[PDB]
């Protein structure tokens, strides 16, 4: 699974 | 008596968030005298995330490109830099409402008060700790990125943190003020993860004391021990070695409890062994590490801002 | 993602807060347009708690008696009179910064967001629930009553409690504001004492849906059971009964978790009669019991597919 930017 | 996990009063940050919207893409700002810093991936679109190349992308965009909301009046952008992972947007306008501010970078094991916000709208505030992997255990949804974290000392505010990511293990990472990312990430949806997570020893410690204050005192003991006899079961249950450094910052709770520093340590020592086996301490089963020497200090002495 | 204890912004409450001082005694004040809200026995000396009478002692203050002041300008009181326990200061300036408000009074299990206060300045915010016990679980020391409890729903401001005393096991009594006490208690130096204190049992659950929408879910069990049967269950670990609207109010979560509310209210039977064999949920070795399911929802976002 990837970072998520918010 | 009573020990809660507070927060600072938030009133001097809220007046201080704005919406900043670039396209498809709204996240927050925190509009300070006449600069707007928001990070920067507000640039981006929900295409442009697998290596997003930011130099250019920012080339693209003019001030113009920069939509910025304090509330419903928009406020003209006459100016953008990119400085490291932030975005600072001139705009015309101070913001009236702009506390006594300074930006700090935080240790790990220190904490701050986040104000969580979505559209420029806050939402909640709750107190978090720089782990010592530079990641926080936060409570974040997507549009929260520009969310800040920050200490109050007096009357001015010590910006210390910006949100802009969740790594895959829902932890979140973010920047200071200057746009420099606490630990090694970066903003890119990419496989990034965080290392060993250690407990804050001096945290639990000045924990402790809070409970002694309060009347929670089940877990003294009459034996005392050495500082590096005490390291050893600490290394031992990942728990970060205490310096002396830590004994002296943990000096006014010891002399205001009578406790030595020593004596609490291996308090912890035979809790981190035998455990707490049924029993509470300041309501919980479990040791407490997000609260610092001066974190029990303002709640028990009743600081106020 | 991720889940934590969480206030609502106190700035629109900071605002409000006002210092009020009778003789010797100071305590905070809540100023909205032109009224100072305060508790009562800001007027009563040590003596007096002992068996005060706040008509009389009332009735023998004048205006002039009572310092208001936000922060160090002082704000004149042209009136004063009494609601319950609280006191009403009519000044001559509105207070420009009141937001829209309302005094509500709240229910056992629901929670609030507490501005802790001195002087009336703010000293921090942290997030409560009124205890079936009517008492709460706060961080108060000498100088605090005076705070207020709120939410804010909107814009607009619920204040349902204001503090006045701390009970001799270390939690907290306080009015709704106009006056009247969340309890058996009274404002006045006597033996008292909060009732066996019991656990919020739709708290709990909504807390355990929580664990579930976070990735925590090797709690759940393979059962189901009835509304009366677990309330019977909960009775003998001294849990609070699940009403109907409980179960409404946890529909949300159901639907979005699709794990029925007496399945879950199952799985908590499991964990109460075996515990939890040093298995930790959401971070905590205890059912936490102050997080409401509303408090769940806006924290976890989660899609219901149909």
């Amino acid at each position: 699974k990837v970072a998520t930017v918010q | 008596s009573g020990f809660r996990k507070m927060a600072f009063p938030s009133g001097k940050v809220e007046g201080c968030m704005v919406q900043v919207t670039c396209g498809t893409t709204t996240l927050n700002g925190l509009w300070l005298d006449d600069v707007v810093y928001c990070p920067r991936h507000v640039i981006c679109t929900s295409e442009d995330m697998l290596n997003p190349n930011y130099e250019d992308l920012l080339i693209r965009k003019s001030n113009h490109n920069f939509l910025v909301q304090a509330g419903n009046v928009q406020l003209r952008v006459i100016g953008h830099s990119m400085q490291n992972c932030v975005l600072k947007l001139k705009v015309d306008t101070a913001n009236p409402k702009t506390p006594k501010y300074k930006f700090v970078r935080i240790q790990p094991g220190q904490t701050f008060s986040v104000l969580a916000c979505y559209n420029g709208s806050p939402s909640g505030v709750y107190q978090c700790a720089m782990r010592p992997n530079f990641t926080i255990k936060g409570s974040f949804l997507n549009g929260s990125a520009g969310s800040v974290g920050f200490n109050i000392d007096y009357d001015c505010v010590s910006f210390c943190y910006m949100h802009h990511m969740e790594l895959p293990t829902g932890v979140h990472a973010g920047t200071d003020l200057e746009g420099n990312f606490y630990g090694p990430f970066v903003d890119r949806q990419t496989a990034q993860a965080a290392g060993t997570d250690t407990t804050i020893t001096v945290n639990v410690l000045a924990w402790l004391y809070a409970a002694v204050i309060n009347g929670d005192r089940w877990f003294l003991n009459r034996f005392t021990t050495t500082l590096n006899d005490f390291n050893l079961v600490a290394m031992k249950y990942n728990y970060e070695p205490l310096t002396q450094d830590h004994v002296d910052i943990l000096g006014p709770l010891s002399a205001q409890t009578g406790i030595a520093v020593l004596d609490m340590c291996a308090s912890l020592k035979e809790l981190l062994q035998n455990g707490m086996n049924g029993r509470t301490i300041l309501g919980s089963a479990l040791l407490e590490d997000e609260f610092t020497p001066f974190d029990v200090v303002r709640q028990c002495s009743g600081v106020t801002f």
